[PDB]
């Protein structure tokens, strides 16, 4: 058997001094079963490949025992060198269609039996006979969230200044209209106090007076209610920045050096991109760009590298679900289901299709998915800093109010 | 949402209110024990009048002004913060301990099917209470629901996302996505030993790479509530 | 925003025209 | 806020968005709409693939 | 009145300054505080 290191469903670490690997338990107190693995210590090329023994265990391993168990079978598990999938590939004497990797391993007659996460395609199902899928999930495209904190911080004038002279040189030339009025006939500063408690509520406080005092109570409030509708309309409307909300997207269909995004290598998602009637910029947009392996792409992804990443819907769901920095948009498109690659000669076809069917009709695919696909699920600046200036330029004012009043009583009363 | 604005304005308030008092001290060259904390809340709730009261204008002012300011913002705050299943599984007690509860659970599901076989393979005492309560279609299902004689309902997946799609007010719809039984397709029922299937195989193959069912699909399968 | 100026102005002229009649009578 | 929400949140009542709308799909007794007689738009309607 | 007709009506104004008037000034108080956010609320749709 042979088998390709998927994170979700295959996680490999490496053994003890003693050869073996430790006797985990899960939430409810149970052995997880492991089993020993045979594959290269690096997988990066231009490297001692040393094939070292590993221990690999996750989902498909626990499949693979409940069949060792039904029917007697003698199993060793290895790990593909190229850690590929495995499609058909152009070398020298170009006129020649071979399988590499996993697939080419299989037709190779190297290994007989694969269990692991491989998406049944035709062109796959031309040459190497599949079996019944274990799950139905589809493609998806996973793209990192960011956090919204503040945008627009309101300090003294967030949106202009020129409204705000005008406000003050107004409240400057009612203020000297309504002394001169007072002294034609609040000579002191009484009127200006008064004035400051009428704008600001504080309780601080003939007919000619009554008008200029009405028009001011009516005036003070309209550019308080305008602010504040101002402030909810820019609340309310808010970045909401979405990468991809479809397959159908347009920004998708045009290729852009700000949004990158690829697949790793060849798949059924790349022969799927490669049968498209009107699909042909994606191919020149995602050349340019590829990794080796989905726990690089999905670091890359992480570390602000890529934007978005194609891969199995399930895949992406786990990895949003065990790391709650990431998201996953979109819809299911181009679903289809798992397999398991086996000979056309071979006669375990009915043996294992029948066995898979029991498995899924007796509740264990669900029980499975339970216990290794759902373990757990999951202003700053704009009310920070505005606050912390109004603060220093409160104590400002306190401080340069203090010596005024200290040289001003001195000066009055020397 | 007061998990974080609370515990900032909490120690906002805090330290305003030191100053406040350490400036009302100040203010001696009218009594700081209560006056002062009367004044901390007079003016940021406007629903009062406790104030009753030139560095003081000032710094009252200036106050007022930062109350109505943050007034405004958690009024505005307030209005942005407005813009936003039954039973789970058949895991569920529910289902397996009817009398459990006073009002009976009633199930419905057609007989001679498929469904009917696999609850009777894997749960016998569920099959023995589904025979009390049948229904020979999903018409008669539709018009219980509708009249309330039946509780819950159980089918093929695909047969009740018709239905939820093609229901009228929205009011009959599925628990959510993905939390099905046993996903299992339909398939093409062929003879034993024909070599027709390695074609249809094929054939459907390449239908579902090249997408040539999603008119199909988005033609057949449509409707409200989606 | 630009109807601001406007609306400061709308009661200008009102203000004025009080001022006018209480000086003059 | 309450007021406010519910003078944000109203009908809203949209008739047809587009011809493929799910609304138009389905026959409704509520919501009756048809051509006058024969014409192009009748043959638009019975060259139709679903 | 002509000063209290508006004292209350504004939030920010202290004009008032003061059994039957006392019930008709509150209730007068609760609908401008109603209208208030009546207007607020329409502002708010408006935005
Ligand atoms: C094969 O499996 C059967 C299961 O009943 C077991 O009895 C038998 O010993 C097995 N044979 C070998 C050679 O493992
Ligand atoms: C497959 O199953 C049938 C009946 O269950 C059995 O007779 C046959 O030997 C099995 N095949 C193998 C290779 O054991």
């Amino acid at each position: 058997i042979v088998t390709i290191h998927q994170e979700p469903f295959v996680y490999v670490k490496p053994t003890l001094s003693d050869g073996t690997c430790k006797e985990e338990f899960t939430v409810n107190g149970d052995p997880v079963k492991k089993v020993i693995c045979t594959g290269p210590n690096d997988t990066s090329p231009g490297s001692p490949r040393h094939t070292v023994p590993q221990c690999c265990y996750g989902f498909c391993i626990d499949l693979l025992i409940k069949l060792a168990r039904t029917m007697n079978f003698t199993y060793e598990v290895h790990l593909v060198a190229d850690g590929k999938f495995g499609t058909q590939e152009r070398v020298n004497n170009s006129n020649k269609k071979e399988w590499n990797g996993m697939m080419g391993e299989l037709l190779s007659g190297q290994a007989d039996m694969i269990v692991a996460p491989l998406t049944i395609n035709n062109e796959r199902a031309q040459y190497i006979e599949f079996s019944k899928p274990f799950k139905y999930q589809g493609l998806t495209i996973l793209v990192k969230k960011e956090i919204p904190r503040s945008t627009l911080d309101s300090f003294m004038q967030p949106f202009q200044s020129t409204l705000w002279l005008l406000v003050g040189l107004s409240v400057h030339v009612v203020a000297v209209m309504l002394y001169l009025l007072d002294r034609f006939s609040l000579t002191l500063s009484s009127a200006m106090w008064f004035s400051w408690g009428v704008l600001l509520n504080s309780g601080i406080g003939s007919f000619s007076a009554r008008i200029l005092g009405m028009v001011w109570a009516g005036f003070a409030m309209i550019i308080v209610a305008s602010y504040t509708a101002n402030l909810a309309a820019f609340l309310v409307l808010d970045r909401p920045e979405e990468r991809i909300t479809g397959i159908n997207d347009p920004r998708l269909r045009n290729p852009s050096d700000k949004f990158i995004y690829a697949t790793v290598k060849q798949s059924s998602v790349d022969i799927y991109f490669r049968r498209q009637v009107c699909l042909s910029t994606m191919y020149r947009h995602m050349e340019k760009h590829n990794y080796e392996s989905a726990a690089e792409a999905i670091q890359a992804v992480r570390d602000n590298k890529l934007h978005a990443f194609i891969w199995d819907s399930a895949v992406l769901e786990f990895e949003a679900s065990q790391k709650c920095d990431l998201v996953t948009t979109g819809e299911l498109f181009f679903r289809s289901g798992f397999g398991i690659g086996m000979r056309k000669d071979s006669p375990w076809k009915q043996n294992v299709s029948l066995s898979i069917l029991k498995s899924h009709e007796n509740g264990f695919m669900e029980d499975l998915d339970k216990t290794w696909v759902r373990y757990q699920e999951c202003t700053f600046e704009n009310m920070a800093g505005v606050f912390m200036l109004v603060a220093g330029g409160i104590v400002a004012g306190i401080f340069l109010i203090f010596i005024e009043i200290a040289y001003k009583r001195h000066k009055d009363a020397r | 949402f007061s998990a974080s604005v609370w515990v900032m304005m909490f120690v906002m308030l805090l330290i305003v209110s030191a100053i406040a008092v350490f400036v009302f001290e100040y203010f001696s060259p009218s009594f700081t024990i209560g006056k002062a904390i009367w004044l901390l809340w007079g003016l940021v709730f406007n629903n009062s009048v406790p104030v009753q009261n030139t560095t003081s204008k000032i710094m009252v002012s200036v106050w007022a002004f930062f109350a109505v300011i943050f007034l405004a913002s958690y009024t505005a705050n307030l209005a942005a913060f407005m813009i936003q299943d039954q039973v789970t599984g058949l895991s569920d007690k529910k289902f397996q301990r009817p009398h459990d509860y006073s009002p009976p659970f009633r199930f419905g599901t057609v007989p001679n099917g498929s469904t009917e076989r696999n609850i009777r393979n894997n749960y016998p005492y569920m099959h023995q209470y589904m025979t009390k309560f049948n229904q020979k279609g999903v018409e008669d299902a539709l018009v219980s629901l509708k009249t309330g004689k039946l509780d819950a309902f159980i089918y093929d997946a695909a047969v009740l996302n018709y239905k939820a799609g093609r229901d009228e007010g929205c009011k009959l719809v599925t628990i959510g996505s993905g939390y099905i039984f046993a996903t299992t397709g339909y398939g093409i029922a062929l003879q034993k030993g024909s070599p027709w299937k390695r074609q249809i195989d094929l054939a459907l193959l390449q239908f579902v790479g090249d997408g040539e069912m999603e008119e199909l699909e988005t033609c057949w399968l449509t409707g409200i509530c989606h | 925003d630009i109807d601001n100026m406007a609306g400061v102005f709308y009661m200008l002229a009102a203000a004025m025209a009080l001022s006018l009649i209480t000086f003059i009578w």
